[PDB]
DNA sequence: ATATATATATATATATATATATATATATAT
DNA sequence: ATATATATATATATATATATATATATATAT
């Protein structure tokens, strides 16, 4: 989203390790003090003046300073790479020792910075977790948590770089040695290099080309071209959507049966499906009988259980009307 | 030191992502994406996205705004980091 | 925020459907009808419109869901009629933009039951224009005819404010749809497309899809590159140590 | 390097566990059959915690395995996993693939689906021990959580003004009863999820829109006639 | 005895030809691909059974040749059973430049990873801009359209050399590459400290380089 | 050994006269759920009849083995298909056990309403039965 | 009908042909602790009332395993139901299943 | 180790030339007596040797041998142009029975050119040369040159044996049947070939 | 500027080898 | 006279390697 903000804005146009140690010590003192102040507790104003004004500004500024020191070291690494590159242009075989020293000092400096960084990373993390623990002492300390969540990453991030840079540099270093072991070993006097340069400059005075095997490619049969189906389909376009309505007769019947049956639950009277169904089906014509029975059963089985079902004695098929309708259910006793 | 609107916006986006980046490292694979997004927002196509992105990154590197490190495993085989001058220019507004 | 919605689904020259537009519901749209009505056909047409990847589309019966039937046919070809067919979605974006995405399907002549699919998108179409009419030309007495992609492009370009695009790859199609708030995930890689199709396919057949529950880790948890970088670093260290030992 | 690896895996696992545990509270006791709730169980695998510990503290003790010319790094990791924690009894899968699997942090967490079936507490959800409707509801819950996670992950790349569309399907809905379908409807509407359902009979007469399709043979071809339906008349 | 490998082929040559790596290596070699130290498996395979493969390939009237730098390749003879082809003059320019970059310490910071833009910049620095451009188009006089044409031609030649193994694109990037020792062949005309006109005749006699 | 078997010499296919079109090979992918289910039941009864015919000559002349099939999630079928299935089973004197979650109400035969409950801290299935309707 | 542990696999209706996924066959969890029975009653063409059945037991152990013992009964009176043979109507509220 | 008969076949002094011609896609018919006999004898092993390359050594029903690359072919593959298959089918048609009385096994470039013009549709001819062309001299000359080039390409494949001279007059081998269609009971070869070509 | 050829990666289905668990008949301790 | 341990056969399903088809990027050539 910041792109539009920038568009409307319309704007346009110290590597010493003793330092890092002293910022780390200052950070340790301030962080411990803030953590202890938070742990002691206080009112909203005390919480503010002890954990939001002192902590926030100081820790942000000094972590930014430490990051700035790391960036200055990055600049120094770049400068030493450039110095090595320029030196190898001027001495060739005689700069090998100079480059090895420069690599040695840079590696040692990087290792010492990593050591100084890890010299206080763990305890600072512990103090930050302590501040996290003490943060919950008030409900308005939400912002504190952000710092206690933010000031984490930076620190770890810093430490990460302290290793990552070395991981990069220890890599680059090797290449330089490889170069010395490969580029200059077979070109000790460099004469091959100048002669190649002049050949490039004056190549077309004797244009020559190398020979390479160019075996033939195995010609293959092209798969048949794919032809789609075209028929210009035509047909009647659909009319406006019609509509149909759902019959709620079964809903009315279910409401009737539930009202007629709730009395049994109210009085806890033993319900016998046989007699109830036989009585109730008489009120409807035969074709509807089934659609009644089902519904009634659906309403009846929600009301308690039948204790006889645990007796191991099967129930009989009681007739509930003429024409041959039957029902199998024990009396519903336990409501 | 010469930051047109597009270059400045790309730098500000880089700074924001670095601030929200976990471990404070930026591979060029994300720098190219950021430049594509900023150029899309600014609605200008002088050349292809890739060529413009490459030219801007190189210009900032030589203008002392970014530092490049060759790491093959990294997405794009390079890792970029804001330089002190770039940090200052970015936080001057932020 | 107001989430975008799928207004309607249009089916052209499909098996049984000549030009039918079902207006979808804000919450639930139900389709009923006896066996063989064509509901599954509508579902298949929708999903084809959503993920036109031909490798993924496989319309097995609800029975044998995920059980290899060895038919050798994905079932999509038999669901289309000869000639041109279309499957399109109108979506109201959270920006209240009506966008008509869609695909032109066409059977490939030959013994193989193979199909060709071409995606496309339309932006800025007036709300009064229905896709059913937009995709057909009224030829004869109440005897509308379907028109091909080139004719559709000519017709749309002649209109004002409507932007039509045709995609040469389903990747850009998915990218554009994601840009307009139609897809939750950005399907940059083919694996992402496979996972997306797996999700919708499991939904369509419903219930516990074996592949889903088997890869729940991949489906829920995000991928991390820091762990991969650390493992690669350890790999390089071990390789150097082995070199030295040898 | 091995120590740094183990550390980064541990941090990533902890972060993912916290994220998933926070997400779990996004479910509100769905009612499907005897299933009363769905949950995601994330737990660091002890069989892999031991491996992390060995990597972080005792890398050297097993160098004999690592520096063998016969074993690649993936195979070396697989053999080391075999060495300690030998009761897992992995199957016939080859060392190479199991090692490659070991190289992914997500594998280190058991990520399973639990259901509060009836009154038996939370039990691992196995398709072999769940009714059709229960499994369908559980699968829908899983899919909705997955789509929510996908939306959440893409919240950064997307613009602040767009919420992606949400839509799922369910064919042969007749397998679900009225209670299950009502629960599904309430879940989908609470999650602003659109649903397209199919069933031979109109199983949802009083919610959303409905259509009925009838196929007619007509002059040696077919036509589908679509009619809208309404709840009351 | 009969049914015995030594009757027809030496044991080690047969073992080499039955190894899983033989087919890919043979197809690449016949395609014209050079083999450097980077392809550890293939390079070791060639080293172990180097003699068997020279004598096998001799049957095709082509010499499997290992340059002193340690990279193997195939040189067809005038009577080659496998066709033969010669690189373009622009290919020579890019190969000589690539050798320079391999030996150039100024670009050491790149750590071997180079972009086509840097290669073109170095090429124009050391070569004659307009007179080199003459080959790209006969009617060029510094027009920027022809400039882009030359850039595209350089990119195409770089891709072909990648096919020849002189350069490797990075596992994920086709816009960046790493040089290989094979490029040293582009300097075979200057590796010996003698008169250029005698070394050219020696090479052409050996079949190393034809003229244009 | 494959050639030694006469059955291998035969090619067997399942064909359906689908709609206006002629007889087409029964492909699971080219049919709807109900059509596939019905064709499956048809082939199953074919198999049962073939097995009975084969086994008759080794059985008592007055023995007719029982025939009984299942159909779970029968709700996937419409009323017309269910009626056709009932007609087929009756014509073949074949017993059916069909499960449907209350969606369908087949009027002919026995119906068993089931409801799950908790009683004495134990899961119990209350069961009710009906029959004879029609 | 088919008391074989190898073949009995009560996978869910969904995934009707899909792989196991898990190792359980789904039968053990459908039983209850103790001795259980599953019996069919059949009337032959000869009109012999035959009660076929199987006794099931959840094999106590580390895994979820089931033991099945088949059995057949012939010559039973038509007036006695299967539930009566297998259950004792003790004076308690609920009957007792006998081994 | 290696199969013994495979070692014998590879060691045979004929193997280098035959291998080069196969990897070049050439089809070995009955005319090449020595090569055809060698392939007949040692097919059981050369099939495995060339399957190691993810390629298939196929003996056609007519008898001629060739190499078919799979998708995973280790031999750099290539695809013939549309004009190449069209010309191949033209020659397959010209491998006719009246051909014996027509040209006695020796054809000339003019025969192929006239057959291609008269028989093929105009749209495909334009697609070959260029779409915007319409019956012009320069376009026809370019078409003739491309016809000669594709004839040379087929010669490379062994489909067409040139009669030795700069002039374009050649003979057609049986391997051309690859372009031909399947033969059914009672089908006229002429009719099926023309139906395929149309 | 765009049609077309080429190399690479992924998903999907086939076919084969193999370990696991169960069923059946026999051997041998109780 | 019995029940448990063994050997045999079988189906299950698990995993690997193969081969196919589709999408993609993109580098060439008119
Ligand atoms: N690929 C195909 N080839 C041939 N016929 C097909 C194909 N796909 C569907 N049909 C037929 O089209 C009609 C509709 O099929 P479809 O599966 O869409 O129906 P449905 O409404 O989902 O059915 P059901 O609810 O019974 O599953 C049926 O006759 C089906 O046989
Ligand atoms: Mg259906």
């Amino acid at each position: 989203e910041l792109v539009s903000w920038a568009r409307k804005n319309d704007f346009s146009i110290e590597f010493s390790t003793l330092r890092l140690s002293m910022q780390l010590s200052i950070v340790a003192n301030e962080l411990h003090r803030a953590a202890e102040a938070a742990e002691e507790g206080g009112d909203e104003f005390h919480w503010h003046r002890n954990v939001f004004a002192p902590l926030k500004y100081s820790v942000a500024e000094i972590f930014d300073s430490i990051d700035m020191s790391q960036r200055l070291m990055d600049e120094q690494q770049n400068f030493v790479k450039e110095d090595i590159a320029a030196l190898l242009n001027q001495d060739w075989q005689a700069a090998i020792a100079n480059c090895e020293q420069l690599l040695s000092e840079t590696s040692g400096t990087l290792r010492e910075l990593q050591d100084t960084l890890e010299a206080a990373g763990d305890k600072l993390q512990a103090n930050l977790l302590r501040i996290q623990d003490a943060n919950m002492g008030s409900g308005g300390s939400e912002l504190v948590d952000k710092l206690v969540f933010d000031l984490q990453s930076k620190l770890d991030r810093i430490i990460s770089w302290g290793q990552q840079a070395i991981d990069l540099w220890i890599g680059y270093d090797r290449h330089v040695h490889k170069f010395i072991r490969t580029a200059i070993d077979m070109d000790k006097n460099r004469i091959f290099s100048q002669r190649l340069r002049q050949s490039v400059q004056h190549y077309f005075d004797n244009p020559w080309t190398l020979t390479v095997a160019n075996a033939e490619r195995l010609l293959d049969m092209r798969d048949e071209e794919l032809a789609l189906r075209n028929e210009e389909v035509t047909g009647e376009l659909p009319l406006e959507l019609e509509y149909e309505e759902f019959s709620e007769i079964n809903d009315q019947l279910a409401a009737m049966i539930e009202k007629a049956l709730l009395v049994y639950q109210q009085e806890q009277r033993p319900l016998d499906l046989g007699a109830v169904l036989r009585d109730y089906l008489a009120q409807h014509p035969l074709p509807r009988h089934f659609d009644v029975a089902r519904i009634l059963v659906d309403q009846a089985v929600r009301l308690g259980v039948a204790e006889a079902d645990f007796s191991g004695l099967p129930a009989e098929w009681l007739a509930i009307n003429d024409y041959g309708a039957k029902v199998q259910a024990h009396v519903i006793d336990t409501y | 030191i010469s930051l047109p609107v597009e270059r400045l916006a790309f730098l500000m986006a880089i700074a924001v992502l670095n601030s929200e980046r976990l471990d404070g490292e930026m591979s060029e694979g994300e720098l190219i994406d950021a430049f594509r997004e900023v150029c899309k927002g600014f609605e200008q196509t002088a050349e292809s996205v890739a060529v413009r992105a490459n030219n801007a990154i190189n210009d900032m590197v030589r203008q002392k705004l970014l530092n490049r490190f060759t790491s093959e495993l990294a997405d794009g085989n390079a890792i970029y980091r804001l330089t002190p001058l770039g940090i200052s220019i970015s936080d001057y507004y932020i | 925020i107001e989430r975008g919605k799928f207004r309607s689904l249009t089916l052209v020259n499909w098996n049984g459907f000549f030009a039918r537009t079902f207006d979808l519901d804000e919450l639930v749209t139900t389709l009923s009808g006896g066996n063989g009505a064509g509901k599954s056909t509508t579902m298949a047409a929708f999903v084809t419109a959503l993920i036109p990847d031909l490798t993924l589309l496989h319309f097995r019966n609800t029975t044998e869901a995920g059980a290899t039937s060895g038919s050798r046919d994905k079932g999509l070809h038999g669901k289309l009629r000869a000639g041109v067919c279309y499957s399109t979605l109108d979506v109201i974006n959270s920006r209240h933009q009506r966008v008509v995405v869609g695909v032109r399907l066409q059977q490939v002549a030959g013994r193989d039951r193979k199909v060709d699919i071409k995606p496309f998108m339309i932006q800025g179409l007036p709300t009064a224009i229905q896709p059913t009419q937009l995709l057909t030309e009224n030829v004869g007495e109440r005897q509308a005819r379907v028109l091909p992609l080139n004719e559709l492009k000519d017709r749309l370009d002649e209109m004002e404010g409507v932007q039509f695009k045709q995609f040469n790859s389903i990747t850009d199609y998915h990218a554009q749809m994601f840009d307009l708030g139609v897809i939750p995930k950005r399907l940059r890689s083919a694996s992402d497309r496979s996972k997306f199709y797996r999700l919708i396919e499991a939904s369509l057949y419903g219930g516990i899809s074996s592949a889903i529950t088997r890869s729940l880790r991949d489906y829920l948890l995000p991928e991390n590159s820091g762990v991969r970088k650390a493992f690669q670093d350890m790999e390089a260290a071990l390789r150097e140590n082995r070199i030295t030992l040898e | 390097s091995s120590k740094s690896v183990a550390n980064i895996i541990r941090k990533t696992i902890q972060r993912e566990q916290n994220r998933i545990r926070m997400l779990n509270q996004g479910l509100q006791a769905v009612s499907f059959g005897q299933v009363r709730g769905v949950r995601l169980n994330v737990n660091v695998r002890e069989s892999h915690a031991i491996l992390l510990d060995v990597l972080s503290e005792q890398q050297e003790q097993h160098q004999d395995l690592f520096n063998s010319q016969r074993l690649t790094f993936s195979e070396a990791m697989a053999k080391l996993y075999q060495r300690l924690n030998p009761q897992v009894d992995m199957g016939q899968r080859l060392p190479q693939t199991i090692g490659e699997e070991l190289l992914d942090y997500r594998n280190y967490l058991e990520l399973d689906v639990e259901v509060n079936r009836g009154s038996d507490g939370w039990l691992k959800a196995e398709s072999g021990a769940l009714s059709t409707g229960e499994a369908i509801g559980t699968g829908m819950s899983i899919l909705v959580m997955v789509v929510q996670s996908w939306e959440e992950e893409s919240r950064r790349l997307r613009g602040k003004d767009i919420s992606p569309c949400r839509l799922l399907f369910l064919d042969q809905a007749a397998r679900l009863d009225a209670k299950s379908i009502a629960t599904l409807f309430e879940l989908c509407e609470r999650l602003q999820m659109q649903l397209i359902i199919a069933a031979p009979e109109n199983i949802s007469p009083e919610k959303g829109t409905t259509y009925k399709l009838v196929r007619k043979v007509f002059k040696n071809h077919e036509h589908v006639h679509v009619v809208g339906l309404r709840g009351f008349g | 005895s009969s049914t015995h490998i030594e009757q027809f082929m030496p044991v080690k040559l047969a073992q080499a030809l039955a190894n899983s790596l033989f087919p890919e290596l043979d197809s690449q070699l016949r395609a014209g691909r050079h083999i450097g130290i980077d392809d550890l498996d293939n390079h070791a395979f060639l080293m172990d059974f180097q003699e068997q493969l020279e004598e096998f390939y001799a049957r095709y009237n082509v010499e499997l040749i290992r340059a002193p730098e340690g990279f193997f390749y195939l040189r067809p003879r005038s009577t080659t059973l496998i066709p033969r082809s010669v690189l373009s003059e622009l290919d020579m320019m890019v190969g000589k430049i690539l050798c320079y970059l391999y030996l150039s310490p100024e670009r050491l910071a790149n750590q071997g990873i180079f972009t086509s833009q840097e290669l073109y910049e170095e090429l124009i620095s050391l070569a004659d801009e307009g007179k080199l451009m003459k080959f790209v188009n006969q009617r060029s006089s510094g027009s920027d359209l022809d400039k882009q044409k030359l850039q595209e031609k350089v990119r195409t030649t770089l891709n072909r050399l990648r096919r020849l193994g002189m350069v490797y694109f990075l596992p994920n990037n086709n816009n960046k590459f790493t040089i290989t020792e094979a490029v040293f062949r582009f300097g075979a005309d200057v590796r010996s400290g003698d008169d250029p006109r005698e070394i050219q005749l020696r090479m052409i006699r050996d079949g190393e380089a034809m003229p244009v």
